[PDB]
């Protein structure tokens, strides 16, 4: 079994406690309280901070100081009758409030917002501009979860809302669901755990014809034998009207899964198989893919691993054989393709055989019926390279958060990968080109003077947002938000031994200086950058 | 199938190939049997060689039952050629889909350690036979000679193929004549032979080892007629010995097959 | 996940280079050749080495110097015939060579000693006094291995010979076996991999009416899916006699094996499948158990454990019902009592309801057919406590050996176990009286200055042989066996907090001599131990 590469750099606490960080103060500055945050994204030039009873903002480009300081808040707390009622039910005090879990661009003038809202979850819509908010509170029932804790997925797409979270207090209905959008709202069969087996949902993209879903569920392919958590990727066609008067009205008539292959193959091959986190759809070496990260079973020695994905193999899969089980005590087999219906299950309505069939009510019922008893794919999508880009089997921690800069370098053309973590480490490597990986840095950017306050030290990485036009790389934690530079080119002064050596995209030693420094694209000056190897021949 | 292997001055030996009808433990596959001159012997139709671990003998595997539903071997020709005997055989696919091959033995081999078996068939036109129906061992002709560059006494086995892997039990008509220089069979079989003990590959052979078995790199001479040791074997291949198709029919089924030279 | 505890004491490399070694000098002192060396043992009281070529024997109890002497050798090498056909064959010139797998008492004055012999296994007598063999060479052909690498198990028990290894010189035909003793000759089923799938075999002990063999093998319960290794144990009857004229003749009747269960409990269970060693029988607390070392797979996140199995509970799973697979696609099920045979399959002629068979040879047809076709049981044996006593996953070798003193201490009647490790680590624990452990100690006792010569540097603990009274343990590498104290005790010179916060079985503060000592059981002296803590309350 491979072992941990080591890391060119380490960059120590010591260091990295001088980024800049964001703990909700208005320039001027006053005793903190936690801020509970949720999540972070950027949109337009805003970083959007969605927390406890708030979303906070940082305008981006002026931002230039030590402490990163709040330009606008939105303010959403839940009425006392909410809270009173949560209370009620038994969750406590610190549960029953309204956590931001859903932050959406609507429109360029409309941001859509759910929030947790006491054990009670409500969606709303608000004004870009003034972050107030315009029309009447709605239902976030299956679009935004009750439980702050739970993990859930929201997505636009052609105005409609991809949402996957439980719908009920108790979160035993787990579902994958879609609304508005002037489009009929659809739903996974409910109490079918062929469909979903209490998955854990991780992360949804728009691609072609399909917007895909990744999640992690019990395995129904280890139903005899123990309890086993499979990471999974699903598809639905984005034109999906729903099934006929008989079969499968008001759920989707496209919904298929596969597992996902992440393993070190051998003798036996070594699967993680508890999915993390998973980017968004990038374009690297001339392929669409994303990249995700995997862990082992909490109950198991802690490892990590990082697989990249090919939209064309995922896609593939779909094409494939169906599993099925030919009685309630064989195993999974695939399905013969000829006990598969005409017109194909998962093919969407207006498709190559099915320009016949305007929309998905207008199919058949052997096919509406054998997708509804057929969900699960016999394959597992393979891995670009077929075995992970990077691992992490010697620490005591799990890599969670991913992201990725494709256009990295002089000439915009390395790809970056950055792998948070649960104790707020942040790794650093390249992807050689799609084969392998070199590890570039290792930082702890979790600041205790800044981030441990209010009772409060959780080193959880709960988002990263890489945006190359400021040079950073954003990371939340709980209490902070932290600012950190993509390369500490700089920090190599006047040493070219180091420089050189670092061998990082970002970084390149500048001959009318005499000193390292970050490459930009713009840059009509010479550098040096040996990144194919790190030659030194001193010494600094 | 059988054949009696007796040279002057031997007291001779009989080969048998034979379905088991799954009883792998009562019956073995392919043995060698005593078949004295006198008939009254003590020894007859005993093994040639009987020992707790090494015996003239191969048993069908359990697991190749168990992976396939009556799982047999059927022996449907055996001939002598030269220092060896040879067996055709046709049995299921080991993981539905047939294999027809040629299983060679040397002559005097009690140990068995000499088992070599290679798929065989011919194909013409886009269209493959591979599923064996018959066979005879006789002259080539001159025509046939020549084709092959042997000298006219060597030997040549005909076969009748039927098309495909598929439907053991109800062939289509669909089938074929082919012809096989018994020299170009021991060609292909010593290269086989030296390609796996200059290390490369495995012995390729499933149904009966049960496992990949990598081939073991030996300083060790392959000629004409080598009778192997005890590494290397048995001996399997998925490259198939091709035939000379000489004749195709689509209308009315080959059945068997003789042939002389006049 | 549960994380490793730490020991209360580490002895480096630094102090334990003092402990005595053996490398196969006799008195008097010159360039050392690497010995080779295949396992130890003890008989009687002198030290067995069993080698390439030699048996070296070591008095123990006038082992009195830094280096420990050879007292008497036994000299077996192979014919040169044997050499050529073994190079001839492809084996490196390394491997063509006697090594001595097999070193067994027949009796009081005789030794039962099989060497690999180049590839051709051979077996033969010696009397015991002069080392020298009498009568003929015989066949070692099922009874000891061809390769030195390979793992092999050989016992006597009331004159027969119990073994397990290869027939073949390639290795295919794995086998578990029963010669010698006027008995009849008795094999697994060859080529039934449902009787043995490539197994590994570990150990073999005899409890009662039976031989119990420890494995592993790959697992045929996971046929469907992948290639999965499971930890077995295996009965046979000591009075089998193989079966009728019709079925299982010269076999086994009374072969039946289950999976052992070496897990921590969870949400899914994690277990360690790759059994490395086993103990004999030993007595604690009144019980009769083995204690077994288990791994994580090689290619995977390594990871050890120690779990004990009470033979009441492995007779026990031997008594429940049969698992069954009822048709190639199938998953494996129990098997309905209902459809059991009588007389029941596996127990041993003679037996309760089986007076009426004088042998196995007189069982009906029903019964052989089922335990042939049926011999795999449906449970896994618990362990006791039904988790493991000791863990160990942070480190980057595995344990392996396992020796245990079940009678150390003042009153006899603490159970310490010792640990071998692939890095020449032995570790020390307390088994809390069964719950639970306590980490005594972790010490390097690999010696490079004398263990590392003649270009083999190789740490893996290749046997370890507990002897109280020397008061050592010995520990056999490749190259060197070790003499190693079972205490640290007269360490702590006169320190008590030392003494006493050691909190081992071994150790005691002597108040007479004001100094921390080992305890004999024949101390009629005052001594102070507190094991159940280490209150110190200093300093030293
Ligand atoms: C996960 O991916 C690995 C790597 O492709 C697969 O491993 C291969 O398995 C096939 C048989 O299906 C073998 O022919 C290859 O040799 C294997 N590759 C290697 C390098 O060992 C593995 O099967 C995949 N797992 C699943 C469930 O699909
Ligand atoms: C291995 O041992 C563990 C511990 O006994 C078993 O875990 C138990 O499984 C049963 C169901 O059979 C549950 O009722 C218990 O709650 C489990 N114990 C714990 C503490 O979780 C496990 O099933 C065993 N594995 C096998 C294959 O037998
Ligand atoms: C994005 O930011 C620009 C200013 O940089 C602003 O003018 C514009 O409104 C934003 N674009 C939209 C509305 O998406
Ligand atoms: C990136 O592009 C530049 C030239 O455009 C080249 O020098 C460098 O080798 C390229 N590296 C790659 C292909 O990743
Ligand atoms: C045919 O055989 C002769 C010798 O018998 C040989 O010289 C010649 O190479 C062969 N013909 C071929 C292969 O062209
Ligand atoms: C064991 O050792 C003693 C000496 O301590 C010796 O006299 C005796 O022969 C040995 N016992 C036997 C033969 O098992
Ligand atoms: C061992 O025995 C002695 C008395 O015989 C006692 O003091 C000590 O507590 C016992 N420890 C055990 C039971 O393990």
């Amino acid at each position: 079994f491979p072992e941990d590469s080591e890391p060119i750099s380490i960059s120590h606490g010591n260091y990295t406690k001088q980024y800049p960080v964001f703990v909700g103060h208005k320039p001027g500055r006053t005793q903190r309280h936690r801020l509970d945050i949720q999540m972070i994204m950027i949109m337009n030039r805003t970083l959007y901070v969605a927390a406890r009873d708030h979303i906070y903002t940082v305008d981006i480009d002026t931002s230039h100081t030590e402490e990163i300081y709040c330009s606008k808040k939105l303010t959403w707390k839940s009425r006392q009758a909410d809270v009173d009622t949560c209370r009620m039910k038994g969750k406590h005090k610190d549960e029953c409030h309204n956590f931001i879990k859903v932050l959406l661009k609507k429109n360029d003038d409309t941001l859509f917002v759910c929030g947790t809202n006491a054990f009670n979850p409500s969606c709303r819509n608000y004004r870009v501009d003034t972050l107030e908010t315009f029309g009447d509170e709605f239902s976030g029932m299956a679009r935004c979860p009750y439980d702050a804790k739970h993990a859930n997925i929201a997505l636009f797409a052609d105005g409609k809302l991809y949402s996957a979270t439980v719908t009920d207090f108790l979160a035993i209905d787990a579902v994958i669901y879609r609304s508005l959008g002037d489009s009929p709202t659809l739903r996974t069969v409910k109490h079918d755990s062929k469909w979903l087996k209490e998955p854990y949902f991780v992360q949804a993209v728009d691609y072609g014809d399909y917007i895909y879903f990744f999640f992690r569920e019990i395995a129904v392919e280890y139903n005899t034998m123990g309890k086993v958590v499979f990471p999974r990727v699903a598809q639905v066609c984005k034109n999906d009207m729903g099934g006929s008067q008989r079969v499968l009205e008001k759920q989707w008539t496209s919904f298929l899964k596969a597992r996902l292959n992440c393993s070190v193959p051998g003798d036996s091959h070594f699967y993680f198989n508890i999915l993390q986190a998973v980017t968004d759809v990038i374009r690297i070496n001339g392929r669409d893919v994303v990249l995700a990260t995997f862990s082992t079973p909490y109950n198991s020695i802690p490892g990590s691993a990082v697989c990249a994905y090919d939209m064309l193999d995922i896609a593939n899969v779909f094409t494939g054989r169906f599993k099925e089980q030919k009685s309630p005590d064989s195993t999974w087999t695939p399905v013969p393709d000829e006990r598969v219906p005409k017109p194909r299950p998962g093919c969407c309505a207006g498709s190559s055989s099915l320009e016949k069939y305007a929309t998905s009510n207008e199919f058949p019922d052997d096919t509406l019926n054998f997708i509804k008893t057929h969900p699960l794919m016999d394959e597992a999508v393979p891995s670009i390279i077929n075995r992970p880009w990077f691992l992490r089997t010697m620490v005591r921690y799990r890599l969670t958060k991913i992201a990725v800069d494709n256009a990295a370098g002089p000439y915009q053309n390395h790809t970056v990968v950055f792998l948070g973590s649960e104790k707020g480490i942040i790794l650093k490597f390249l992807a050689r080109i799609l084969n392998g990986s070199l590890f570039l840095e290792e930082m702890n950017v979790y600041n205790p003077e800044k981030c441990s306050y209010d009772g409060v030290e959780d080193k959880r990485i709960m988002g990263m947002q890489l945006d190359r036009a400021s040079g950073s790389l954003y990371v939340a934690f709980s209490t902070c938000v932290i600012k950190v530079p993509l390369g500490r080119c700089e920090r190599h002064g006047k040493c070219k031994k180091t420089c050189i050596a670092s061998r990082d995209p970002y970084c390149g030693w500048v001959r009318e200086s005499g000193s390292c420094a970050h490459l930009s694209p713009l840059s009509r000056l010479t550098f040096e950058q040996d990144i194919e190897r790190g030659n030194t021949d001193g010494d600094c | 199938y059988g054949v009696i292997v007796r040279s002057e001055g031997e007291d001779g030996k009989l080969f048998i190939g034979t379905a088991v009808d799954g009883k792998q433990d009562y019956f073995p596959t392919l043995s060698s049997r005593k078949l004295p001159r006198d008939p009254e012997s003590s020894a007859m139709l005993d093994y040639e060689l009987h020992s707790d671990f090494v015996s003239s003998l191969i048993k069908i595997p359990s697991d190749t039952l168990a992976l396939v539903s009556h799982f047999d071997i059927f022996y449907i020709y055996g001939f002598a050629s030269g220092g060896f005997v040879y067996f055709l055989t046709v049995q299921p696919e080991t993981p539905l889909f047939y294999t027809s091959r040629i299983v060679r033995l040397c002559k005097d081999d009690p140990k068995f350690h000499s088992y070599v078996s290679l798929p065989f068939g011919c194909t013409r036109a886009g269209v493959e036979y591979r599923l064996l129906q018959a066979a005879y061992l006789a002259k080539p002709g001159e025509a046939l000679a020549q084709a092959f560059n042997i000298s006219s006494d060597e030997d040549v086995l005909f076969a009748i193929f039927s098309k495909g892997q598929k439907q053991y039990h109800h062939p289509p008509d669909d089938s074929a004549l082919c012809a096989f220089p018994i020299r170009a069979i021991n060609l292909q079989i010593k290269e086989r032979l030296q390609s796996c003990y200059h290390g490369e590959g495995n012995l390729e052979l499933n149904w009966l080892l049960g496992k990949d078995v990598q081939c073991t790199k030996a300083p060790v001479p392959i000629d004409d007629n080598f009778c192997g040791l005890d590494i290397n074997q048995p001996l399997g291949g998925s490259t198939p010995v091709e035939g000379l198709t000489l004749y195709t029919t689509s209308r009315d089924r080959l059945t068997s097959v003789a042939s002389y030279v006049y």
